[PDB]
């Protein structure tokens, strides 16, 4: 089973930059009937993937000069000479040499901008929810950049992992920031066995984590 | 490439998608099938070759068949024993390309795997904690929990607070969808002036409004 490793995972760029995405395979991508099947696909949000390069280096119809592909064996590279806004999205390589055929994990091309710390807001369970026998604690982490962030729930000084659902927005087309909601859900009874609830966010903009918490006691 | 199939299948059951091809002959070209799980990248499932034989991704080979009818230009994707994590967009496609013409993809077919009946959401208003600090801006929230199917529509003061809203993609757990919405307003506007979450769920024909009141 051929593993395709794309790097970087995330590539921030300013419009007009040169950009390079790398794809390394775990086996030699050998020819079939004289054809080397290495292909690059771009997916923009809300759309089908679309072919950019096929047979390693060949631009597909309607694909601009700025896109080029190269490589052989186990090392392949897609290059964009000067990035436009229409190129922002996720890029996937694909190999059609060895069954079963495999995509890489994808590389997200995103717009660079000035760093921005998340606005963190934490919310105790609604009273109306406790009445139904459930309890969900909700943390919003809004308008940060870069995308890289860690979110950790703490209950009474203990990291908690079960019951946690996360969800994120893609890059905002107004201000180029990211946002995220984290939701720790427990039974009413488990929620009542404790008092201090904390959402902790580690991010580039702060040397020590950004913390928000409440005591159930107070609500 | 035109696709048809069910948007909704129940966990133990099967899934058939039809891909109707036009412009090329299935006697000449293979057709591939690919999918995309909600959080995830593209994944290759299988191929049916021009000569009629098939190859598959090893994680699926035991429960997936691709079949075709050369005369009616149909390709069929049949998969057994679906599970919640088989929820995805499924595409048919031409791949392993040798020339520009004939490299089409299908639109994609969204398939959702769930046991749940049509279920309206529980909507919960989220005021800040009693001790939370006040700055110029205050953030409020809405939790739309335990509904099925997608979509819901979340507005704040009937759309008037659009700027400053974040609505987050729903995530599917235990057969039901849950999503979150945050709005951020000047502290001079709340709690002085009323802020409300309006939630609509077309499938259950429910419309629910929920005032964000401080906890006393
Ligand atoms: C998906 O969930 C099913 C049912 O619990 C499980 O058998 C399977 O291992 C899971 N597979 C993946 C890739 O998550
Ligand atoms: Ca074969």
């Amino acid at each position: 089973d051929i593993l395709m490793n794309q790097t970087p995972l995330s590539l921030p760029v300013s419009l007009g930059d040169q950009a390079s995405i790398s794809c390394r395979s775990s086996q030699y991508i050998v020819h079939r009937n004289g054809n080397t099947y290495l292909e690059w696909y771009l997916q923009k949000p809300g759309q089908s993937p679309k072919l950019l390069i096929y047979k390693v280096s060949n631009r597909f119809s309607g694909v601009p000069d700025r896109f080029s592909g190269s490589g052989s064996g186990t090392d392949f590279t897609l290059k964009i000479s000067r990035v436009e806004a229409e190129d922002l999205g996720v890029y996937y390589c694909f190999q059609g040499s060895h069954v079963p055929y495999t995509f890489g994990g994808g590389t997200k091309l995103e717009l660079k901008r000035a760093d921005a710390a998340p606005t963190v807001s934490i919310f105790p369970p609604s009273s109306e929810q406790l009445t139904s026998g459930g309890a969900s604690v909700v943390c919003f982490l809004n308008n940060f950049y870069p995308k890289d962030i860690n979110v950790k729930w703490k209950i009474d000084g203990s990291e908690r992992q079960n019951g946690v659902l996360n969800s994120w927005t893609d890059q905002d087309s107004k201000d180029s920031t990211y946002s995220m909601s984290s939701t720790l859900t427990l039974t009413k009874d488990e929620y009542e066995r404790h008092n201090s609830y904390t959402c902790e966010a580690t991010h580039k903009t702060s040397t020590s984590p950004i913390v928000k918490s409440f005591n159930r006691n107070e609500c | 490439l035109k696709e048809s199939g069910p948007g909704l299948v129940q966990p133990s059951q099967s899934l058939s998608i039809t891909c109707t091809v036009s412009g090329f002959s299935l006697t000449t070209y293979g057709v591939h099938w690919v999918r995309q799980s909600p959080g995830k990248g593209l994944e290759w499932l299988g191929v049916i070759w021009s000569g009629g034989s098939t190859d598959y991704n090893a994680a699926f080979i035991s429960r997936l068949s691709i079949s075709k009818d050369n005369s009616k230009s149909h390709v069929f994707f049949k998969m057994n024993s679906l599970q919640a994590n088989d929820t995805a967009i499924y595409y048919c496609a031409r791949m392993r390309i040798t020339t520009d013409w004939f490299a089409y993809w299908g639109q994609g077919t969204l398939v959702t795997v769930s046991a749940a009946k049509t279920t309206p959401p529980s909507v919960y208003p989220l005021a800040p904690g009693s001790a939370a600090q006040t700055n110029s801006m205050v953030t409020l929230g809405c939790l739309v929990k335990g509904y099925f199917p997608e979509p819901v529509t979340v507005t704040w003061n009937s759309g008037s607070l659009s700027s400053g809203v974040h609505t987050f993609p729903a995530v599917l757990q235990s057969d039901l969808y849950t999503l979150s919405s945050s709005v951020t307003v000047p502290s001079s506007t709340w709690p002085s002036e009323t802020v409300t979450c309006n939630v609509a769920h077309p499938a259950s024909s429910t419309k629910v409004d929920k005032k964000i009141v401080p906890r006393d």
